[PDB]
RNA sequence: GAAGAUGAUCAGAUACCGUCGUAGUCUUAACCAUAAACUAUGCCGACUAGGGAUCGGGUGGUGUUUUUUUAAUGACCCACUCGGCACCUUACGAGAAAUCAAAGUCUUUGGGUUCUGGGGGGAGUAUGGUCGCAAGGCUGAAACUUAAAGGAAUUGACGGAA
């Protein structure tokens, strides 16, 4: 019978177990826990501004050999430490 | 159709009684149980002659159909057909391969062996098999000597015959150059009997 | 066969058919008219008769019962129905 | 168990005219399966059709002619208001000039194309083509 | 013609055959491209894919090129054809034959009136390989092909104006959703409508009335 | 299929199968098409006239071609005791 | 790595974590 | 994936068949799963009959004969070539030899 | 290591297939006529193709060899297998039928000379 | 025969191998509640294909064996039949394929119902609850990280495989 129940008055048990496997989604589960303001350091928002605390050069993973030019930011909203990359050549010159 | 002649004449019944047309297989397919007349105790199932003759009239009727004869080709990979083929070939139009069927043959339109029939004879659907599955892929209607056991896979009229002896392959083989011969015209009157008796037809040692 | 007659089947194929796989599912089962030996009264017996029958006037097994049919014992006389 | 005997019917049929069969065996016989049977001998998919009576369900030996597609059961027998008709018929349809959807309505058991020319609807059976 | 062998070959280059659906309608088998050449000529050829496959060898790795061509009218025929070879052009040369020699005729319909000159197809058809299934569903006039831009363009081939397409499985593969459209297509005639109910008397094949043309010496 | 104004556009109206009813499609490479001689008075075959069935793959690759062909010819007179309706 | 003997790993982890978690309440 | 429908043994409908040992390293394998020989050997040689019979009383005497059923696994039964690995079509064959 | 290769063996059948009424049993007689009749371009090739068409033609004279398609081994194979048998099987030496073949007649409609023996199991 | 003891070998010090040997293996009373607990295939129902072999029961042979002048019951043979463990051929069909008479009757998508899965890890982890004498069992995340992990098959290469 293909796994679910058709029948006219199984609605709640096929409702109920959408509801329950719907959780299985990234985005689903990550929007009902709210995870974007418990966690994720900009609190549900785009941008955010904050302090830049000392410049960093990150090793690039392998197979790539560079420096990366990023940034430790300490956000104003938060105080959260976060890692902010300088996105163009030059560009850590341009910051402080 | 066939008005009163074409009625199993007893002579004919001595021939397809005497050549052990009528002792079929031990197993029956279940597509030939129509043929089986009561089989008998130690198994041997008996074929109906009746419905064996009518079915080689009716198979006569699609020889005898085909405007020109050279492709009407009759297959034989058994010794005990070799003979009653070739002798078919002679007598009819009928174009032989009478030994190894060289697969590729109806397909395979390089081969030296290319033709087209518009009919193919096979003594044997078993043994034949390459013929019948090789007539299957390009629309070539198939007429076989079939057993009670032998396969009825694409096969369109089957005439119901003792496949294990070589009076019976031979006999049927002859009647159904007979057959066709009388209804071309080339024998005159249904009759008489054919001159050509039917152990030219048989299958022979030495 | 891919084309047969579903309403009237052959006789022999429908006493080769399980009872209740028939075109209409009827017993296969019958009775017996038996009489014994000695009375000359008649017993009507099943023929997959499950007790040890006896007549009303007898003392004597008529049959016995086994896995299918009655055995009818003892040199009694049977017909059917 | 058996919850739809419409279904294995229609089931039977369709088995048997895959493999091109001239006729089915049907038990075990409803009235449902009777009405149907006639809109779809109405409409040329199926030939005559023979109820045997024994006395407990009845069988029916339906002559399934070449012309059929696809029968089949909607289960559950979905609520069907006039307006979503033509939603059924364009899921289950091939094509919007002919194959029909059976409805069961209160004016009797009857296709969609005569449930729209009476002006009934109700629930859904199933769809012949 | 070109010295045909293959008796259907020796009837159309001679002219005893004159139309295709004389050949789709006895189903006769077509082994010589030059009888598609004769018999469609305005036939369009369209390379879809060009891909290389490798097999590994003992040193080395070597590679052929696997052409995937769909030719037709559009005006009802289609044919897909693939063909793998060690140069790209022989890839191509090859791939228009397998596609002339797989030509098919598809039925156009409508969406439903049936106010003139058939747009769409009659039926929703449907078609698989590997695990690609294409469904094409009859559109109203004026939709165009909804279809990815392969199947798009047999489908321009094949002369259907207006269609619906779902699609289902790794669609990225061109060679099985090309094979799943192009079985779908076939379908057409696969399916059994009302209109085509009404019982023919069943010709004759022209190999039959044709004979002594036919098979010559 | 026809037009509003007649007219019928099919390109080809396609043959059936004289046992399953089944539409014989272009390529169908297994469907066979076999014509029986019309015999007349005193057996000849009258060339040119014949009695035609066309059978679809299917019959044939499931082995129902032979009893299939009984029964349309008995039916149209070829045979006279080979088929029978009551297996 | 099998997973038997990781899972057995894991499982002795378990009773460290567990014993300074007693150890601690 | 599955290289055998009988998984490697002779099992449908059991659940537990009993476990046997091997003659060769006492593994413990099912009963069914073994893999069973009958040796039925004479009791002295091919050869040395002829010295048993000359020196032996009681003339044509039996010359007797050695039974014993040996259950092997399936390494044991590769490594003394009693099984000895087949092709994936010949691999369906039961055939005794 | 005495092989033919192809190139001997295929021009060898062919030499044979269209030149029977010609070349016989003697290697330096086929040797001659392999010049004449054939462009063979070494000495060594004549020799090896013209002694394998010898080779071939000793066999021949001690029954035929598949492969070989001349016009006069068509008709030798036919007149020797156009033979009669005036013994005449399939006809009446006493018709010893069973019980179901009586049977068979019986239903058919037909007045057969029968002699029924009963089948053991 | 876990542990443990001991004898050899090994580059490191192959844990394999040899001889002992505790718990254990067995049983009673109570616990535990898991296994590649596998057919890695929920349960009920219907239909679709041929075949033979077998297990249990039933039915029929004017069958064989108990030949004793028309020879019980068992055993056997033959044909049916119902139920079962399975198997062989084919691919109508299905599938990514291996393969599957079900894993078929599915884009021509609906017979009834329960359970489960949602890229790989983190992780069957943390924590809470509950069960257990304990071992643990059931329930069971997240932060973070990652562009593949995986399945089936093909060609090659390699094998202390033949
Ligand atoms: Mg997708
Ligand atoms: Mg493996
Ligand atoms: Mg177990
Ligand atoms: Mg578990
Ligand atoms: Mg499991
Ligand atoms: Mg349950
Ligand atoms: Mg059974
Ligand atoms: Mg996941
Ligand atoms: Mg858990
Ligand atoms: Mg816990
Ligand atoms: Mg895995
Ligand atoms: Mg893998």
């Amino acid at each position: 019978g293909k796994g679910k129940p058709r029948g006219l008055n199984s609605a709640r048990k096929l409702r109920v177990h959408r509801r329950n496997n719907r959780w299985a989604e990234n985005n689903y589960k990550k929007r009902l826990l709210g995870t974007a303001f418990k966690s994720s350091p900009f609190g549900g928002s785009s941008h955010a501004k904050g302090i830049v605390l000392e410049k960093l050069g990150i090793e690039s993973k392998q197979p790539n050999s560079a420096i990366r030019k990023c940034v430790r930011v300490q956000l104003i909203k938060n105080g959260k430490k976060v890692t902010a990359f300088v996105p163009n050549d030059g560009c850590l010159n341009f910051v402080d | 159709s066939l008005p009163a002649t074409f009625d199993l004449t007893p002579e004919d019944a001595q021939l397809l009684l005497a050549a052990n047309t009528h002792l079929g297989a031990r197993n029956v397919q279940v597509h030939q149980e129509p043929y089986v007349f009561n089989a008998r105790p130690d198994g041997v199932h008996v074929i109906n002659v009746g419905k064996t003759w009518e079915k080689l009239v009716l198979a006569a009727r699609i020889i005898a159909a085909i405007p020109n004869p050279e492709d009407v080709v009759a297959i034989s990979s058994r010794t005990f057909g070799q003979r009653a083929v070739l002798k078919f070939a002679a007598h009819t139009g009928a174009t032989p391969i009478a030994g190894r069927f060289t697969p590729g043959s109806f397909t395979n339109y390089i081969t030296r062996s290319f033709k087209e029939p518009r009919l193919v004879i096979v003594t044997d659907p078993r043994s034949d098999a390459q013929a019948i599955k090789e007539a299957s892929y390009v629309n070539i209607p198939v007429i076989a000597l079939t057993d009670l056991d032998s396969p009825s896979e694409f096969v369109d009229v089957a005439i119901p015959c003792n496949n294990r002896g070589k009076h019976s392959i031979g006999l049927i083989w002859y009647l159904l150059a007979r057959e066709v011969l009388r209804l071309r015209g080339a024998l005159v009157d249904r009759t008489q009997p054919w001159s050509i008796m039917p152990d030219l037809y048989f299958y022979r040692d030495p | 066969v891919l084309v047969q007659d579903l309403l009237h089947p052959t006789a022999a194929s429908e006493a080769r058919k399980h009872k209740l796989k028939t075109l209409v599912q009827g017993p296969r089962s019958y009775f017996l008219d038996v009489k014994c030996p000695g009375c000359l009264n008649i017993t009507t017996v099943f023929s997959h008769a499950q007790t040890a029958v006896t007549c009303e006037s007898c003392s004597t097994i008529l049959c016995t019962p086994t896995g299918g049919k009655a055995k009818l014992s003892e040199g009694t006389s049977f017909r059917r129905k | 168990t058996r919850s739809s005997v419409l279904a294995d019917a229609l089931n039977a049929i369709n088995n048997a005219e895959k493999t091109g069969k001239r006729q089915v065996l049907i038990r075990p016989s409803s009235k449902v399966i009777i009405k149907f049977l006639q809109v779809m001998q109405k409409h040329g998919y199926i030939g005559e059709f023979e109820y045997i009576d024994d006395h407990r369900s009845g069988k029916i030996v339906v002559q399934l002619n070449g012309r059929l597609n696809k029968c089949g059961v909607i289960s559950p027998r979905f609520n069907v208001k006039i307006g979503d008709i033509e939603k059924w018929t364009a899921n289950l349809l091939p094509a919007r000039q002919f194959g029909y959807v059976i409805l069961t309505t209160s004016a009797g058991i009857m296709d969609h194309e005569e449930a729209r020319r009476k002006h009934v609807s109700g629930k859904i059976l199933g769809f012949v083509y | 013609g070109w010295v045909p062998v293959t008796k259907l070959g020796r009837l159309v280059k001679a002219g005893k055959i004159t139309t295709i659906e004389e050949i789709f309608l006895h189903s006769l088998p077509v082994k010589e491209f030059q009888i598609i050449d004769t018999l469609l000529p305005g036939l369009q050829d369209e390379v879809m894919n060009i891909k290389p496959v490798q097999k590994q060898t003992r040193a080395g790795q070597r590679t052929r090129f696997k052409a995937v061509v769909v030719v037709g009218d559009s005006n009802g025929h289609v044919g897909l054809g693939i063909k793998t070879a060690k140069e790209v052009a022989g890839a191509i040369r090859a791939g228009i034959i397998i596609a002339k020699l797989s030509v098919i005729p598809i039925r156009r319909g409508y969406w439903g009136t049936n106010l003139g000159q058939p747009h769409s197809l009659a039926t929703k058809t449907t078609g698989k390989c590997g695990s690609v299934t294409v469904r094409l569903i009859p559109a109203p006039r004026g939709s165009g092909i909804v279809a990815s831009p392969a199947v798009k363009k047999l489908l321009q081939l094949a002369g259907v104006e207006d269609v619906y397409t779902q699609s289902n499985g790794k669609t990225r593969t061109l060679e099985n959703t090309l094979k799943a459209a192009f079985v779908a297509i076939g379908n057409t005639y696969g399916f059994l409508t009302p209109n085509l109910w009404a019982e023919q008397p069943l010709p004759v094949s022209p190999l039959d009335i044709y004979s002594d043309e036919a098979s010559a010496q | 299929m026809e037009n509003d104004k007649g007219q019928l556009v099919e390109l080809y109206v396609p043959r059936k199968c004289s046992a399953t009813n089944r539409i014989i499609k272009a390529d169908d490479h297994a469907s066979v098409q076999i014509n029986v001689a019309k015999v007349d008075e005193e057996g000849r075959a009258i060339p040119g006239e014949y009695v035609t069935y066309a059978l679809s793959g299917y019959v044939r690759s499931r082995g129902e071609s032979d009893d299939s062909l009984n029964r349309l010819a008995q039916n149209d007179g070829l045979l006279k005791n080979v088929w029978s309706y009551s297996r | 790595m099998r997973a038997k003997w990781r899972k057995k790993r894991t499982r002795r982890l378990k009773r460290k974590r567990r014993k300074v978690r007693a150890r601690s309440k | 994936p599955k290289k055998r429908a009988s998984n490697g043994r002779n099992k449908k409908g059991r659940g537990h068949v009993k476990p046997v040992r091997c003659v060769n390293c006492s593994k413990s394998i099912p009963k069914d799963k073994a893999i069973k020989r009958m040796a039925i050997r004479n009791i002295v040689e091919a050869a040395a009959v002829r010295d048993l019979s000359e020196a032996s009383v009681y003339p044509e005497y039996a010359l007797p004969k050695t039974y014993n059923k040996l259950h092997y696994c399936v390494s044991c039964a590769i490594h003394a070539r009693i099984v000895r690995v087949r092709s994936r079509e010949d691999r369906k064959n039961r055939a005794p030899p | 290591g005495r092989v033919r290769t192809k190139t001997v063996k295929r021009a060898s059948k062919a030499l044979i297939e269209r030149y029977y009424p010609k070349l016989t049993l003697d290697f330096q007689t086929n040797k001659r006529l392999c010049d004449e009749i054939a462009t063979i371009q070494s000495k060594r090739l004549r020799n090896k193709i013209a002694g394998y068409t010898t080779h071939l033609m000793k066999r021949i004279q001690k029954g035929p060899v598949r492969g070989i398609s001349f016009k006069l081994q068509e008709e030798e194979r036919e007149r020797k297998d156009q033979y009669v048998p005036e013994v005449s099987a399939l006809d009446l030496s006493r018709l010893n039928v069973d019980n179901q073949t009586s049977d068979l007649v019986k239903s058919l409609g037909l007045k057969l000379p029968l002699s029924v023996i009963n089948v053991s199991a």
